[PDB]
RNA sequence: AGGACCGAACCGACUAAUGUCGAAAAAUUAGCGGAUGACUUGUGGCUGGGGGUGAAAGGCCAAUCAAACCGGGAGAUAGCU
RNA sequence: GUGAAGAGGGAAACAACCCAGACCGCCAGCUAAGGUCCCAAAGUCAUGGUUAAGUGGGAAACGAUGUGGGAAGGUCGGCCUGCGCGGAAGA
RNA sequence: ACACAGGUGGUCAGGUAGAGAAUACCAAGGCGCUUGAGAGAACUCGGGUGAAGGAACUAGGCAAAAUGGUGCCGUAACUUC
RNA sequence: AAUUCCUUGUCGGGUAAGUUCCGACCUGCACGAAUGGCGUAAUGAUGGCCAGGCUGUCUCCACCCGAGACUCAGUGAAAU
RNA sequence: CGAUGUCGGCUCAUCACAUCCUGGGGCUGAAGUAGGUCCCAAGGGUAUGGCUGUUCGCCAUUUAAAGUGGUACGCGAGCUGGGUUUAGAACGUCGUGAGACAGUUCGGUCCCUAUCUGCCGUGGGCGCUGGAGAACUGAGGGGGGCUGCUCCUAGUACGAGAGGACCGGAGUGGACGCAUCACUGGUGUUCGGGUUGUCAUGCCAAUGGCACUGCCCGGUAGCUAAAUGCGGAAGAGAUAAGUGCUGAAAGCAUCUAAGCACGAAACUUGCCCCGAGAUGAGUUCUCCCUGACCCUUUAAGGGUCCUGAAGGAACGUUGAAGACGACGACGUUGAUAGGCCGGGUGUGUAAGCGCAGCGAUGCGUUGAGCUAACCGGUACUAAUGAACCGUGAGGCUUAACCU
């Protein structure tokens, strides 16, 4: 559950360090955004020698949630923050090269599976 | 085809084997009683009333013990109505049991959804609140404006207001029948149907095939 | 808030034929004692179905 | 919604009708039998029946219990001593419901509520 | 209404180990992938319990690499395959919510003997 | 030592809600400023209406003030209703 | 000229439009404007034509003709005309 | 104007905790506020708690929420020191 | 600019986006030296803007506790 | 002008179509994709923010779009009071001045208990032609008729290349609505525990009162969303724009004047709900009522005694029903409520005793004690009567059917 005016934390190395959602994308009147959910964000906290810069507007990937996700057997797995992979702005591709910290079993897919083959733990 | 009276025992869950939580809805559904067939030589309409339960003779009235002798069953809680297709028939005092749920996939119920009493705006229409704050005055969860100016001078028909919410007939459509059985008068029904737990459910075979 | 027009006699009358008392007509008699009471009171005198439970 | 909740909060906030319910109890058991509101005494029932089933047993840490639901040590020295033993042959249902009248003050419906061994 | 009892006794499972609060738990899950099931462990503390016969569930939090994850678990579900028990806690509180903002080694849980 | 600081009594009244045929013809509640001083208060006295007094707002002068109240001229006058 | 200071009948309703100036009464007759299928009083009257659009019952530039009538030129092309059609969208 | 949630000068003022005449509970002492009984709808008033987010509301962080004590360490620009 | 109509002037900073704010330019409609000009530590229930924590302010409201509302007995207004 | 009291915003809408998207077509400087223009079409949908009081506007980021208007530039006896347009004060300009402004700045009281119409709900009286208990038919009325993306067809037709279809099917989302607590949670001042200060129960121990539930920690049932299920349809009839077949007037041609076939989220059904006050008051099933006297204007008359049934109502216990009514369950031939027993759940190892520790505390008894609204039993208590209402076969003509 993340919505406009929400500050994540990175999961990546691509030199971000807080991001704050402006825009859930995916339709009309949209209000949330849980894990696998394109977001437009803006970088607010960053290191300098970085591929990104503060202030920048890009898109990303919620990868853990406070929330937390629902498997269908009726079992929730809430992380301890909101968490998030950067994109790019258009080709939706991660820009770091590492991942940080566990993500969930919703991003196997067509377009995350390079983050969810990155990342040090899948549970 | 026709339906079956029932009464909402509860809900739980079943796990299958592939590690799915399926919400189900447990209605006890006993084998009904077919008190009258109508049909459109005496009625003008072809249908079959059954009755469903079990009442005690000081709590049945004389009408109703009458009718009930004359069809050749025994006193059940009401009396329902089902209408018939063309092609299927039924005898008086038939007993139908839920096998005839044996073969359908999807299943609508029907029953008295739950007593919400007199609710407001916010309630029963989703009115969003007004201002907490910000200098409001005793306007918290008004409706607010409920017209116009002298042109109309009047407020229309149908205006979404404060009043009696729930306690009425409230149809649900297209559920999924997961497991039903004869032997315990079952019928586990995917997801959530109208009433309280105890209530007289009527399902029938989905029509929004 | 105010009425613009004063309401007649005729609205008041059927405002208050509305509003109108009921007469009590469960008056049991005591099988012993033998005098009136309201169903499932006790009597003046503290009997109640022929007993007397109060003193 | 009062949807299957109990207890009636009979215009008091929860620590008046809690000490209410215990000067009603105690009086209750030293004169067994009062009069008071319908309501009240509906509500009397079901506060000082377990009382009665907390003096059926006898321990120190039901007398304990029941001192410290009712703060008054005559009251828990007959509740053990006299309705204790008193009631050992009944499942519960020790009271008795008797509606009097209406009161003249405020036309309340009243009721004299009793045990069922006071002969 | 013994139905829904009925129902629940019959979906019930009678492989599950006592475990208190508190207690380090690992769960043996499993995770399907179109044909191929591997068995995954998650080893953590329980911090809550629930029991509601069929519906029993209890909640464990493990410490992952930066954050720290919760995941409840429902006792009679079959995507879950084994319990087992490493340590026993000795706290003496049904949900221990404060490990959320404990976050150190003042969220150490000391043992206890039998 | 301080027209010093925080904060009760005391004095005042910055914000919001309630109240607006009010509990009150100016308050209550929650917060608020001063609180050894150009402080506050009790008793008595003086200044009287084109006058008083005013750390000055046309503010206050008995719930009334760009001229108090009462009585008189007076049945002012009214091309207005 | 009417209303103002004039009621009555008509134009559905409509001071100022049309007919007509109320002394009073009558369960009598004749008319004006306007009308005569029913609401709603009186012609489903008579004779000779037009319209096919509900035109009548909201309108123009212009467009096509759909038909009716008349006078002309070598069966056919032009002229004037009556009723029509489209243009014609609002809470 | 009221048997009015206002105003009204001075004296005495105990126990425990507390810096304290604040404050919380008590002593002496005095009261339960002159309409009540039930119900436990909308809505209003005064409060309590709240998943994920944290000013995205609004003219404006209005209101609420938050901080709040004692002892020790440490404490920037600027400055009339 | 508490002063600027044009004007939301232009540049830089802040913000993803800033008619407000901050620092400058002077093209000062229409600043200016005791009707004081420019700075200025401290102070202010003063005006404008930003940041952190914080939260039902909102997303979007949910439940609960008391007082009315509602019903029964008594007394019993008002503007119009 | 003996008052129609506001520019904007919030809540709430409603209509029109000169249509923003979705839908159907015509032409194309329409290869496809994507577009340009025009016609039909109002069923639905038709942003969040930064700036400013702003409507407007500029800018940031999504989708199918962020439509144009009317409704006192809708909406203040619904809310705010930022601006404007009171009284204080200041700046620039103007005038000697009081003061004023194609201006600017700081601050500045928003009353009304709803009589009538209207609307949302819910009742009482009567009618419906003997009375009563049920189940329905359906004249009529109301609500959702929103849609993205991906995949298959298919890298197919098309196309110099690059790109890339129509038709059809499937899956998965956003918003909206309906229902329910099985899951996740919230609340849960009626459950359990911790703890501060103080007062009391003579005292220790143990409790209770107050301090916002004193402050907290969890939390049953109910209620609820962020949670979980379902819905938008398919189909049919008649069509709009449009496409036609056959076809004369007019020996040809022509979608039309005769006739016939297609043709849209639009209209009527189909889906859901209300619904016989539908005074046009409908249909079906069942139950109950089968006495004698008088009189007068030969009345569808009243009265006398006896009967007053089927059923309803009152009263009591009450409910996941509820403002009051109403609705539902039960009333001893009973599980309706309370209690009790057993269980479940929650809090979490009660009190007392013993041991260690001279001394805070720990340890065993012990997952003990206590447990509301939950589940299953149990008449222990409370639900006392044919007591009240409601009756004695139900009007005239005709039409068929037996005298
Ligand atoms: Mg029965
Ligand atoms: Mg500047
Ligand atoms: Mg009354
Ligand atoms: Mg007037
Ligand atoms: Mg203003």
């Amino acid at each position: 559950m993340i919505q406009e005016q929400t500050m994540l934390n990175v999961a990546d190395n691509s030199g971000a360090r807080r991001v704050m959602c402006i825009k859930v994308l995916g339709g009309s009147h949209r209000r949330y955004a849980g894990v696998g959910d394109i977001i437009k964000i803006t970088i607010k906290e960053a290191i300098p020698r970085g591929k990104v810069k503060k202030g920048d507007v890009l898109k990303a990937v919620v990868v853990r949630t406070k929330k937390g996700v629902r498997r269908p057997d009726g079992s929730v797995i809430r992380f301890d923050g909101n968490a998030c992979v950067l994109l790019n702005n258009n080709s939706e591709q991660p820009i770091g090269t590492r991942i940080f910290g566990p993500v969930t079993r919703e991003l196997r897919s067509e377009k995350f599976m390079k983050i969810i083959s990155l990342a040090p733990e899948v549970l | 085809m026709i339906g079956l009276v029932g009464k909402k025992v509860g809900m739980t869950r079943i796990f299958t084997e592939d590690g799915v939580s399926i919400p189900v809805t447990v209605i006890e559904v006993e084998a009904n009683r077919v008190t009258q067939v109508k049909d459109l030589a005496n009625d003008g309409y072809r249908a079959i009333q059954v009755t469903t339960g079990a009442k005690k003779a000081n709590r049945v009235t004389k009408p109703e013990a009458g009718h009930f002798a004359k069809a050749g069953v025994e006193a059940g809680r009401g009396l329902w109505e089902f209408r018939l297709a063309e092609g299927e028939e039924f005898t008086v005092g038939q007993s139908i049991s839920v096998e005839l749920f044996a073969d359908v996939k999807k299943v609508d119920v029907t029953g008295t959804s739950k007593g919400k009493g007199f609710a407001g705006t916010v309630k029963r229409w989703n009115f969003r609140t007004q201002d907490a704050t910000h200098g409001n005055s005793l306007s918290h969860r008004v409706p607010g404006s409920i017209g116009q100016n002298q042109t109309p001078g009047k407020v229309f028909k149908g205006k979404k207001m404060a009043g009696q919410m729930g306690n009425e007939r409230v149809t649900v459509q297209s559920l999924d029948v997961v497991r039903v059985d004869a032997e315990r008068n079952l019928l586990l029904v995917k997801g959530a149907v109208p009433g309280a737990t105890g209530s007289d459910l009527i399902v029938k075979p989905a029509v929004k095939a | 808030a105010v009425q613009q027009n004063k309401p007649t006699r005729s609205k008041r009358g059927m405002r208050r034929s509305h509003d109108a008392l009921t007469a009590v007509t469960s008056l049991s008699v005591d099988k012993t004692s033998g005098e009136k009471h309201l169903r499932h009171h006790i009597t003046a005198d503290g009997y109640y179905r022929g007993r007397k439970v109060i003193a | 919604m009062r949807h299957r909740k109990s207890g009636r909060q009979l215009n008091r906030n929860s620590s008046h009708r809690q000490a209410m319910f215990r000067n009603m109890a105690g009086s209750l058991v030293r004169h067994e039998i009062i009069k008071t509101t319908l309501p009240k005494a509906k509500e009397l029932r079901r506060v000082v029946e377990p009382l009665i089933t907390l003096a059926k047993t006898d321990s120190v840490a039901n007398r304990r219990l029941a001192f410290a639901r009712t703060r008054d040590n005559e009251i828990v020295a007959k509740l053990f001593n006299e309705l204790g033993p008193r009631f050992a042959s009944r499942a519960g249902g020790y009271t008795r419901i008797l509606k009097c009248g209406f009161r003249a003050g405020d036309n309340a419906p009243m009721a004299y509520i009793e045990l069922v061994d006071r002969s | 209404s013994n139905i829904i009892k009925q129902l629940e006794q019959e979906q019930m499972k009678q492989d599950v180990p006592s475990f208190r609060p508190g207690d380090t738990v690992e769960v043996k899950v499993w995770v399907v992938e179109g044909s191929k099931k591997r068995l995954q462990a998650f080893e953590g503390v329980v911090i809550a319990i629930r029991n509601r016969g069929l519906h029993s569930a209890f909640t464990v939090r493990k410490i992952s690499n930066g954050e720290g994850v919760e995941r409840v678990f429902q006792t009679h579900s079959p995507v879950v395959d084994s319990i087992s028990v490493k340590r026993r806690g000795a706290v003496r509180k049904a949900k221990l919510y404060y490990l959320r903002e404990r976050t150190g080694k003042a969220a150490r849980i000391k043992e206890r003997l039998n």
